[PDB]
């Protein structure tokens, strides 16, 4: 069988489950590949309840997630060494994903962010980074529209520093504080810090058929009730309307025809048989790291260097955002756990003048239980019966987790070069990042790692400890870049190939800015523009 | 609010000539599944070329009591004209009043119903009229009892049509006046005993507990959910504390019509102290999308357990009903049970709204197969409801079919 | 009568009377699989309380303290607390929700993956540190 369908698009996550939803909702024939497996969520909930106590402590967000030997996902615990990072922050990128009907969006915090306005016109505006091929009032609509589609609630009354002018309010109100949000919250804004409510893609009411939120705090990775959004939703709804989804497919090549038009795709199976897919307009939407692995895969005759990679630029310019870490013992009690996970985060460092200088940050507050945490450090220092008792209970009510994400500049030296080193069963080259942090975000940490120890100070905290390296976030953009000059990007404003007129990058990696916040709202956002571009080409 | 527009409240006309939330409301176009088919509700608006703008006192009484359209076709009994039948001339006078001013017109067709052969003509329904018994005197004050049991009865009977649903049907789908308010099914979903019986029946529920049921669906042993979920949330919510004390009331007075085997009441049924096993479950790992996961006390930890405890005795604040002596788990019939787990449950009362996730094939948190929905009832009944009952997987796939077909329809084939 | 012995023992280290009899059934089994003289160890554990006449683990834990017992003790404490036996990534875990070391924070902190009463329970001001919640 040759597979035939008016759209393919490969990789079942949230932006291609949001892509394909939208093109069959318009009477198109959307052909679903995704590499990984289908995943329940109530066995995913099973998983995490039966993870050892000690993976619940330190964040363990895809031992949930079996990893299956033909499309690997990274686990970070066992270190299987899936995705290799190399580089002076090595560190920074050891990024979690999930492969699967659903993707990544299985076990993430689900805070969906609008970018600022300047994020799109950064480098015109400080001279740093790079530009966007299209403005946030082009991206106003979409953004709203995704926003409606997951129904991200938000603070609608509120007044905010910089938090991207909205013409519409958010589909609900902002979930009301727990306590270790409201503290924190009284003490930045006593030490100078704007805390903010987090724009979530989690039911503050009933909605879209699914219900408001116990406060589980367990968002990270699995809620068992489903009150967040999960690209599985778009995907069930996209297979409701007649999309048809395939599990287990790993593409792994690309055809080509004389007018550089991608004529058909080729995928594999577990058992590594090969099947053949033709349409008339290719979506490749899997990742940041795995869209341009798949491009650079499937070299042809026509494109030696990979797919849509006549810049060399396929696998360059990768971005996220560097984090830093700090756990300590509030000298009063916070009692983390009460609601989500991320509740709130400073956004008063989000924009202003001196990011012509160093980065812009995102200082948080971790809302985790810390009950797990606590148990297993009271138990490591030895203490047995009451004492043990009051030590589980002091520290886990005075456990805070401190965080500060700064923003990367596109640099051309964050390769993603296949592995010459290492295979997966299906032969396919592991993915290989060289990450350097850069004397951006270098001096932006220099000033946040001073902002973290005056939050620490503030509360008095005691066994503060603080990560000496870069932590990572998620948030896999850049590799595909994109803007108007066919040599200096891949895709343009319409997330088209420049190369191939036939082929669609519905990801992340097309971001020409990390931004500051994360990223996954964007890249629904620029999903469905491309969903409005691929039906206005085939209408 | 008006007397017409009290009395279109408690008849809760705008449940079912409104589709759904969005749709305006009064302009029909809601289906009704009836076992031979779909009936659309039609336009109720005051629209002289697409409403009843036309309709005169006496064609709107005669199609509000007899079933008579203003053309002379007959009305389906999805209209329950059966129980309007009784109401008052001047009760049907402010209704009609209500509907031509207070409503705005709407221009908009709804769909028309097409039921298949011999039910496509809607003339063969006079003699089922006939044989339904269905013409009655208005309806007038007992002097036997107080003015509220009188109330209450109007209430239940002529208005808020509670036996159109807890009333069972005979062959030819007409009322069964023998088993009044006995108990029912209506598709899907079940509609339980209502009567004075202490077991079967409401007999043992306490006067505020009922009250509070009737007034806003949400009580310690039972909440409301499907036909009762709309019922209160468009009806019952709105009516005055004097109209559900009367309700009470008359309800307190029904015969009772005891059940087969019932030896407590639905709401009595004491939870087994047992559970599932955590151990157990560590050899399940690395098995994502469970298909392995045969146990119905696993099934249930995984999938249920979250908010309804895992001793089934839900939250300490209510929000999430306790399992363990709820009216749902402890009937006999499980349909209710196995409606609860497929479709869920939905009610907006006072415009706040709890949501049951649905857990049918169309789930978007967690679809389920028959037989995990079957395993999952059958660990409830078990172990925190009725122990009597079971399910089998035929039983979901029914209930998912829309219950028994009735041996009336199979004539239509 | 090993399973009772077991059980006794563990009341006692843990100071806790409540205990699950399927956990404890299960982490028994566990600890003899793991090590074949465990139930040994156990009665040698139960003859020190007994002939010394220990009030609570504090006072045993006080004493005897550098004993070969001492490990054994800990391992059951720590396997009742945490639900796991083994420090590795892919231990079994016995118990969750159940563990001791969740009770002491579950009036305020939420058990992660289940609820706690309701969905704005957060909005009410949490107990006091200083007060133990049960068991
Ligand atoms: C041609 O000759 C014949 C006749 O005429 C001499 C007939 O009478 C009949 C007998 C058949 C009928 C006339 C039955 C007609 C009934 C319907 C078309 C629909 C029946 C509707 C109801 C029973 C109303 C009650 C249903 C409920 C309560 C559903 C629940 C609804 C909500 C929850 C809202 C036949 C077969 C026939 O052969
Ligand atoms: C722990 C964690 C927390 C996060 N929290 C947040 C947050 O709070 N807010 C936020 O905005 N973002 C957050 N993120 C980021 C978010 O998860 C991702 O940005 C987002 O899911 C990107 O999804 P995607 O559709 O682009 O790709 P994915 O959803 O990751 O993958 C798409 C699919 O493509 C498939 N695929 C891959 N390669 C191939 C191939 N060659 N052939 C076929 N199929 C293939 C994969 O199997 C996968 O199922 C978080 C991420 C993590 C790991
Ligand atoms: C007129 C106002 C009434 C009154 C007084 C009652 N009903 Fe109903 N009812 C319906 C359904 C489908 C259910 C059960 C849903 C489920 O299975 O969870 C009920 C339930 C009740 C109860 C509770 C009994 C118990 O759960 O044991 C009570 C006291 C009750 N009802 C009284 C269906 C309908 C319906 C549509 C067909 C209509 C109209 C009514 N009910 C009306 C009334
Ligand atoms: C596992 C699949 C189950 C099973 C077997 C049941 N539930 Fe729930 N449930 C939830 C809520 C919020 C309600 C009530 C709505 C309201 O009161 O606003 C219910 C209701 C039920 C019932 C009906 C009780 C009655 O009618 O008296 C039954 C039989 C039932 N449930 C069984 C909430 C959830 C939920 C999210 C928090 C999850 C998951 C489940 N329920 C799962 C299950
Ligand atoms: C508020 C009290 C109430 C009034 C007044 C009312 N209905 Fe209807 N009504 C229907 C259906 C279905 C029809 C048409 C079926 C038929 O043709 O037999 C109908 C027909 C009518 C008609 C005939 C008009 C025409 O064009 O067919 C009128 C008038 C009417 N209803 C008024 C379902 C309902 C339901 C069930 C949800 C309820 C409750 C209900 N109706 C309550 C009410
Ligand atoms: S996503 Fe929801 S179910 Fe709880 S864990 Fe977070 S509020």
């Amino acid at each position: 069988e040759t597979l035939s369908a008016d759209v393919v698009i490969i990789g079942a996550g949230i932006c291609g489950s949001l892509l394909a939803h939208k093109l069959v909702r318009n009477g198109l024939s959307v052909l679903l590949l995704d590499a990984g497996p289908r995943r329940d969520r109530s066995q995913i909930v099973e998983n995490w309840r039966n993870m050892p106590p000690d993976n619940k402590s330190q964040y363990d967000y895809a031992t949930p997630y079996p990893s299956v030997p033909w499309a690997p996902h990274t686990n970070y615990f066992p270190d299987n060494n899936y995705l290799i990072v190399k580089g002076p922050d090595r560190t920074a990128y050891k990024q979690g994903i999930i492969k699967g009907v659903g993707g990544t969006t299985w076990h993430w915090a689900a805070s969906s962010w609008r970018y600022l306005p300047n994020d799109f016109k950064l480098h015109s505006t400080y001279g740093v980074g790079r530009d966007y091929a299209m403005s946030y009032d082009e991206l106003e609509p979409y953004y709203y529209e995704a926003e409606c589609e997951m129904g991200v609630m938000g603070p609608n009354g509120e007044e905010i520093t910089p938090s991207a002018p909205r013409q519409n309010p958010w589909p609900m109100t902002s979930m009301p504080y727990g306590y270790g949000d409201r503290t924190f919250t009284e003490i930045v804004s006593k030490l100078g810090f704007s805390n903010t409510p987090v724009p979530q893609a989690r039911n503050s009411r009933p909605y879209d058929g699914r219900p408001q939120c116990c406060g589980n705090n367990n968002c990270m990775p699995i809620c068992p009730i489903g009150a967040m959004y999960n690209g599985v939703y778009a995907a069930i709804k996209a297979e409701k309307l007649g999309a048809k989804i395939i599990p287990n497919a790993v593409v792994y090549a690309m055809e080509t025809d004389a007018k550089n038009r991608i004529t058909a795709i080729s995928f594999y199976d577990p058992d590594k048989q090969s099947h053949r897919v033709v349409a008339k307009t290719f979506v490749i939407a899997a990742n940041g790291i795995e869209t341009p692995k798949l491009l650079l895969l499937a070299a042809n005759d026509r494109n030696p260097h990979g797919i849509a990679n006549s810049s060399d630029l396929v696998g360059r310019n990768m971005m996220d955002h560097p984090g830093i870490g700090m756990s300590f013992q509030s000298a009063e009690p916070i009692w983390a756990g009460g609601g989500s996970v991320q509740m709130s985060s400073i956004t008063n460092f989000r924009d202003g003048d001196f990011r012509s200088e160093y980065a812009a940050t995102q200082i948080g507050y971790n809302n985790t239980a810390q009950n797990s945490r606590a148990g297993m450090k009271a138990l490591s220092m030895g203490l047995v019966g009451k004492k043990l008792d009051e030590e589980i209970r002091r520290r886990t009510a005075h456990g805070v987790d401190i965080y500060a994400n700064h923003e990367v500049l596109p640099d051309p030296n964050n390769r993603l070069v296949l592995s010459k080193d290492y295979k997966d069963a299906l032969g396919i080259p592991h993915p290989e990042v060289t990450y350097d942090v850069g004397e951006y975000v270098r001096k932006s940490a220099a000033i946040s790692r001073q902002r973290l120890m005056d939050i620490a100070k503030a509360m008095g905290g005691t066994e503060i400890e603080m990560t000496p390296y870069f932590t990572p976030n998620n948030a896999i953009t850049g590799g595909t870049i994109m803007g108007h000059d066919p040599r200096d990007s891949v895709v343009d404003k319409w997330l088209r190939t420049h190369d191939h007129s036939n082929l669609f990058l519905a990801t992340g990696a097309t971001m020409a800015a990390s931004g500051t916040v994360n990223s996954t709202l964007t890249m629904a956002a620029l999903s469905l523009r491309a969903a409005d571009a691929i039906l206005n080409d085939l209408k | 609010i008006s007397r017409g527009h009290y009395l279109a409240i408690a008849a809760d006309c705008a449940a079912c000539h409104t589709n759904g939330r969005d749709g305006q409301f009064l302009a029909g176009g809601y289906a009704i599944s009836s076992p031979m088919g779909n009936i659309y509700s039609t336009n109720i608006t005051p629209s002289k070329t697409h409403g009843i703008g036309n309709y005169t006192l006496e064609q709107f009484s005669k199609a509000l009591r007899h079933g008579i359209r203003a053309d002379g076709a007959q009305l389906y009994p999805a209209m329950p004209y059966d129980a309007y039948n009784r109401l008052t001339d001047e009760d049907v006078k402010s209704l009609y009043a209500y509907i031509m001013t207070e409503v705005k017109p709407v221009d908009a067709p709804s769909p028309k119903t097409q039921l298949p052969f011999p039910f496509s003509i809607r003339a063969s329904l006079g003699i089922w009229k006939i044989a339904a018994r269905i013409e009655g005197k208005p309806y007038v004050f007992d002097h036997t009892h107080n003015d509220d049991w009188n109330r209450g009865r109007y209430l239940v009977d002529e208005l808020a049509h509670c036996g159109e649903c807890h009333t069972p049907r005979n062959f030819l789908l007409a009322p069964n006046q023998s088993a009044y308010l006995a108990g029912a099914d209506i598709g899907s979903w079940r509609a339980p005993n209502i009567t004075n019986a202490p077991q079967s029946g409401i007999g043992s529920w306490s006067d505020q507990d009922l009250f509070q049921y009737l007034k806003t669906g949400k009580t310690a042993h039972a909440r409301a959910a499907g036909p009762m979920a709309e019922a209160i949330e468009h009806s019952l919510q709105y009516l005055p504390d004097a109209d559900i004390s009367a309700i009470v009331t008359y309800l307190r007075s029904v015969p009772a019509k005891a059940e087969s085997g019932q030896t407590v009441a639905n709401f009595e049924h004491a939870g087994r102290p047992s559970s599932y096993s955590v151990a157990n479950a560590n050899s399940r790992r690395s098995n994502s999308t469970l298909t392995k996961t045969t146990d119905g006390a696993a099934l249930y930890e995984a999938v249920c357990a979250s908010c309804h405890q895992s001793d089934g005795k839900g939250s300490k604040d209510g929000y999430y009903p306790s399992l363990v002596g709820n009216t749902t788990t402890g009937q006999l019939n499980p349909n209710d049970l196995i409606a609860s787990i497929l479709y869920g449950v939905d009610r907006t009362t006072d415009n706040h709204e709890i949501l049951m996730p649905a857990f049918g094939p169309d789930s978007l948190v967690q679809p389920l197969t028959d037989e995990q929905i079957a395993t999952i009832a059958d660990y409830v009944l078990s172990h925190f409801g009725n122990a009597q009952a079971t399910v089998s997987a035929d039983a979901v796939k029914q209930v998912r079919a829309g219950g028994k077909q009735v041996p009336l329809a199979k004539l239509a084939s | 009568d090993s399973i009772s012995d077991f059980m006794q023992l563990s009341a006692f280290a843990t100071g806790h009377k409540n205990l699950d009899l399927n956990i404890g059934s299960a982490l028994l089994l566990a600890f003899e699989a793991q090590k074949h003289d465990f139930s040994t160890q156990i009665k040698a554990l139960r003859e020190h309380i007994t002939k010394n006449n220990y009030q609570d683990v504090e006072a045993l834990d006080a004493a005897m303290k550098d004993d070969p017992l001492h490990p054994t003790l800990i391992q059951i404490i720590r396997a009742w607390y945490s639900g796991v036996i083994e420090d590795e990534t892919n231990a079994k875990v016995y118990a969750f929700e159940k563990a001791l070391m969740y009770q002491p924070s579950r009036d305020v902190v939420v058990i992660p993956t289940y609820a706690h009463n309701g969905p704005n329970y957060w909005v009410s001001e949490p107990a006091s540190v200083d007060v133990m919640p049960a068991f």
